[PDB]
């Protein structure tokens, strides 16, 4: 029996990546298919990434541990740190519940309030706190960590006395990867990386590069003399051959950035551009920046530098040209609000960073990879 | 549409008011955070709740 | 004594801060209720069109 | 007309704010007077300002 990396292996890998984990009870076909190549995949993951993958009877999960965590990676449905704190408290609660045990939502709120380890108390009488817990519960239910049929927490939104009957599912035990030491010894999150890389000392650079490339849409050059980027240059070519054999991607390399493009995204895949209009306006901004390279001098790092004021002028100028075709949502929003949202969005896709203090805008060359415009007949109808 | 525009503008107004109120709340929170930091820190050494 | 002074300041700020937190949450409730109401009404308006 | 309506709403908001502020002002003054009488009571027993 000798399996080979084919369409099926690519599909299993993609399914693993674009989901947090795969549950047997709902994706039995994918689970079996993945299981069939699981042998080749484990070897391959070790060879290229060095990442571990644990496949067991009820689910399969790929510990997509990033080289350096980024904001967009996290559960996006969550909006405050408090949401994560409540999530962790919910986890502790599930640690308190036996498998297939049934508990009421009211009990969960009470124990979470009691246990909550922060100095500043959590109060369930507020609306915002209840919204945070409901979002946490929704994410919990998404992974079937907890099942739910009686009522609907949404009424809990406008009725804190609302009640629902929940059942603790088996998956709660296995949800979180393992932390082999005294977890308290991990006095700070940075110490976790020192673990994952004490486990990846052998050819650490290649595994680092593979993780950085595969996770992020792109990999930005730290500076003119970045050792990592020189490394990338030395094995750009062998990477390209491997990538053509093994995946959907097509490699691109430039002086200050390197990235993977994808040719055919499926339903379940995430890609840029997408439907959200802000990508469109980001592209329009990209074209506008491309059109004045000298005024917005790309610096040696491939970045383009603009101050918040300069950016606001650009956004006004853009609203003048393409604003006619924008959604009424943005057309109706002040310059500064659009500025804040677009800059957060561009951070999520790593196109740029806004220095908090000096307000300098750094636009990465990856932003300059793509530019967009409306069809010409409308551009002339809108603003000729 | 008229009701929608009126409620949207009113909602935007309340958005401003809420933002300023949350600003004030976080200002007070910063003061309180500094005070709690100092109090627990300076009373840290003592074997006292 | 100094820590007691800090304690009085913290308690004062804690009650004011709780007041502000409840006020801000109430305004958030108001804003979100209006926003949900406006969005359902807006879909209703598209449907009606 | 839109601006007139908006500013009327603004007026309702500012009036609410002013009323709440005056409420807190009255409450604070009442508590201040209670504290003042208690202070006077506890100083009256002997020679202090």
């Amino acid at each position: 029996q000798t399996q080979l990396f084919d369409e099926k292996a690519i599909q299993g890998m993609d399914i693993l990546f674009h989901h947090y984990w795969i549950l047997r009870a709902e994706q039995p076909e994918w689970y079996q298919l993945i299981r069939e190549r699981e042998k080749v995949l484990r070897r391959y993951l070790d060879e290229k990434f060095g990442l571990r993958l644990i496949v067991h009877q009820h689910f399969i999960k790929l510990e997509k541990i990033p080289v350096e965590p980024e904001g967009w990676m996290g559960i996006q449905d969550f909006q405050e740190p408090m949401d994560y704190a409540i999530f962790c408290c919910a986890l502790a609660f599930l640690e308190g519940k036996a498998v297939d045990e049934q508990f009421l939502l009211s009990e969960l709120c009470q124990e979470i309030q009691a246990d909550y380890p922060g100095d500043f108390p959590l109060d369930w009488t507020l609306y915002t706190h209840r919204k945070s817990l409901i979002r946490a519960v929704k994410v919990l239910m998404e992974f079937q960590l907890i099942r739910t049929i009686d009522g609907d927490i949404g009424r809990f939104d406008q009725n804190e006395e609302q009640e629902v009957l929940y059942e603790a599912s088996t998956y709660s035990r296995y949800f979180m990867r393992t932390y082999p030491d005294d977890f308290s010894s991990y006095q700070h999150w940075s110490e976790l990386l020192k673990e994952d890389w004490k486990l990846n000392q052998e050819d650490e650079r290649r595994k680092r590069v593979y993780r950085k490339l595969f996770f992020s849409p792109g990999l930005h050059r730290l500076d003119q003399q970045d050792p990592d980027f020189l490394y990338i240059r030395n094995y750009r070519n062998r990477l390209a051959e491997d990538i053509e054999k093994h995946s959907e991607y097509k490699l691109h390399v430039y002086k200050n950035t390197a990235f993977l493009s994808i040719a055919e995204p499926r339903q379940y895949q995430q890609v840029f551009p997408n439907s959200k209009a802000s990508t469109d306006i980001i592209l329009q901004l990209s074209k506008y920046i491309h059109g004045e390279p000298e005024r917005f001098k790309a610096n040696e790092n491939g970045e383009i530098l603009m101050t918040e004021g300069e950016f606001e002028q650009v956004v006004d100028d853009l609203r003048q040209q393409f604003g006619t075709g924008w959604a009424k949502y943005f057309r109706d929003m002040s310059t500064k609000g659009i500025r804040t949202e677009l800059l957060r969005a561009m951070k999520d896709w790593m196109m740029a960073e806004v220095d908090s203090e000096t307000s300098l805008i750094r636009i990465k060359s990856l932003t300059g990879v793509m530019t967009g415009e409306y069809p010409s007949d409308f551009q002339t109808g809108g603003t000729e | 549409n008229v009701q929608i525009e009126k409620t949207g503008h009113q909602l935007e107004e309340q958005k401003k008011v809420l933002f300023q109120l949350d600003e004030q709340w976080k200002q007070v929170h910063g003061h309180l955070q500094v005070i709690k930091i100092q109090l627990h820190q300076e009373g840290r050494q003592l074997n006292l709740s | 004594a100094n820590l007691n002074q800090l304690a009085d300041e913290e308690n004062r700020l804690s009650e004011e801060h709780n007041r502000l937190q409840r006020q801000s949450s109430e305004k958030k409730k108001e804003v979100d209720a209006i926003r949900k109401n406006l969005d359902h009404l807006a879909d209703w308006f598209t449907e009606e069109k």
